[PDB]
């Protein structure tokens, strides 16, 4: 499908998208744990989702300290947390994002948060 | 030989003597009954006996009918009661909850007086004290959505 | 909360912050917190904070912390291929919470038909869970959601029961990971100045559309019975 014109974010109809001056546009946000190889899903517009192929993405809405336990496909378990040991097991971070062993999440160390 | 020495009546604004005789005499016994709100303390009662003694004086001259004392009001959780000038019979206290975060669950109005029987009582709750419990479901400020 | 807005803790003074794992709860009186079963399942002595808009580590150390005494998981939780029915639990506190401008309880639903959620009802969700920007929110977020037909939660294997409320769909607003256990606060139809906990953030598809909430109305009797049976002497 073709991209829709966007007045605001609400018009794009998906969080995989982001609006601009040339009013919508494919958002390719950094994925928390990412997907292996080229195993990402894509929507009607072909924008990269933060969900791996074969995964439905259904889960409890619990904030896992070391991230959700993910398989070799990149599928996050429905409601199983990583231990401190599997925090960086099955994760796909690209520079400058590296897996943070304390959160089980792809992070850039140089990145500075506003708070 | 002669005459049994008579004991005089009393100023009894706080009690009632029974039996009520014009002339009391050696070994006569009165039952002295305090009026409502008054008691005798020996630890208190509402009546006592007095005997006309051979010296023309009443026994138990050490027992008087005095106002009943409900004592210092007991405090409640999550509430306040201001300390009254007196805690004697007829004295009035007011309980109020910590508003607006608490309210009086059992109602009653929080107003208590010192009853004849010695308890702080409320017209609705009797001697049962107010219960101050949390107000639920009220945000301190309304959530305002981003326009 | 995705698609939401900044909220002050004063807007949701019943909101409880669970840490490790990252989650939410709802204070329902001075000795009890309501949350989802899956939040305290292997977390029977949960770390809980109240009274603060922010959950920055710096600020947590200055916040009111709640001391758990006992966690009561609902008997039907994981009793009977994924099935999240009866996703509800009660945390009894050791000490009574002092209420104030930043800390106060939310109401429970009544038992009458007036508290049967259906089309037309609206709720507020609140929490420090994932947003559009980050996987966790430092400052409290919130959003208003409509109740939605259950049919719309099950699209694009899982058990959907009448103990679950479907909500969302409008403007991408939804709850996400980190929001579990938080209350779906709904206006009380009989006392419109009050909110009550009609739902608890439970589970759903990848956030941004719809989600499922534990329908609290069906547990009121169990909640009442548990609180009475574990009184405060
Ligand atoms: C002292 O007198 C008061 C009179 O009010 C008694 O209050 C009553 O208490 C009983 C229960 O204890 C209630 O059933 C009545 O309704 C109350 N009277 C009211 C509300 O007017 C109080 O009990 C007495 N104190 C005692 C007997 O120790």
């Amino acid at each position: 499908k073709k991209l829709p014109k966007c007045q605001k974010q609400e018009d794009c109809g998906s969080w995989d998208l982001k609006c601009n001056n040339v009013t919508c546009e494919c958002r390719n946000q950094v994925c928390g744990r990412g997907c292996p190889k080229e195993r990402y899903q894509r929507d009607k517009y072909g924008c990269r989702k933060c969900l791996c192929k074969g995964c439905d993405g259904f889960k409890c809405r619990l904030g896992c300290t070391y991230g959700f336990k993910t398989d070799k496909k990149g599928c996050e378990a429905f409601c199983t947390c990583n231990t401190k040991e599997t925090a960086c097991v099955n994760i796909w971070c690209t520079d400058p994002y590296k897996c943070n062993p304390e959160s089980g999440r792809c992070e850039d160390p140089n990145e500075e948060y506003e708070y | 030989h002669g005459d049994p020495m008579p004991c005089p009546k009393e100023d009894t604004p706080n009690s009632v003597w029974e039996p009520a005789k014009a002339k009391y005499v050696f070994r006569d016994v009165v039952q002295i009954t305090c009026l409502d709100g008054f008691e005798v303390v020996e630890v208190g009662a509402t009546s006592f006996y007095s005997t006309c003694q051979s010296n023309g004086k009443w026994s138990n001259s050490k027992l008087k009918c005095q106002p009943v004392d409900c004592g210092i009001p007991e405090s409640i959780e999550n509430g306040k009661v201001e300390d009254p000038e007196s805690t004697l019979f007829g004295s009035v206290i007011r309980y109020t909850c910590e508003e607006p975060y608490y309210y009086m669950e059992n109602g009653g109005g929080g107003e208590y007086h010192c009853a004849g029987n010695g308890s702080w009582v409320n017209e609705v709750l009797g001697p049962e004290l107010p219960k101050c419990v949390p107000v639920c479901g009220v945000p301190r400020e309304p959530f305002e959505e981003k326009q | 909360i995705i698609g939401g807005s900044d909220a002050d803790i004063k807007n949701f003074p019943w909101q409880v912050f669970f840490d490790n794992p990252w989650a939410g709860g709802a204070l329902i009186n001075e000795y009890w917190v309501l949350t989802a079963a899956h939040v305290v399942e292997g977390n029977r002595e949960p770390t809980m904070y109240v009274g603060s808009t922010s959950v920055q580590t710096s600020r947590l150390a200055k916040s009111k912390m709640l001391t758990p005494e006992h966690v009561f998981i609902h008997p039907g939780w994981k009793l009977l291929r994924t099935n999240f029915d009866n996703d509800i639990a009660l945390v009894r506190l050791k000490d009574p919470v002092k209420m104030g401008p930043t800390v106060s309880p939310i109401c429970l639903p009544g038992t009458s038909s007036d508290y049967n959620l259906m089309d037309g009802d609206l709720g507020l969700i609140s929490g420090w869970g994932r947003t559009e920007k980050r996987d966790r929110a430092v400052r409290l977020k919130a959003a208003r959601l409509p109740v939605a037909p259950l049919r719309k939660c099950k699209e694009v294997a899982y058990v959907f029961t009448p103990n679950m409320i479907c909500a969302g769909g409008e403007k991408g607003m939804d709850s996400c990971k980190g929001d579990s256990g938080g209350a779906f606060a709904v206006q009380d139809p009989n006392d419109k100045t009050k909110f009550y906990a009609a739902g608890l953030v439970s589970w759903g598809p990848q956030c941004g559309t719809y989600g499922l909430y534990t329908r609290v109305k069906n547990y009121v009797d169990w909640i009442m019975k548990t609180m009475q049976e574990n009184s405060t002497p």
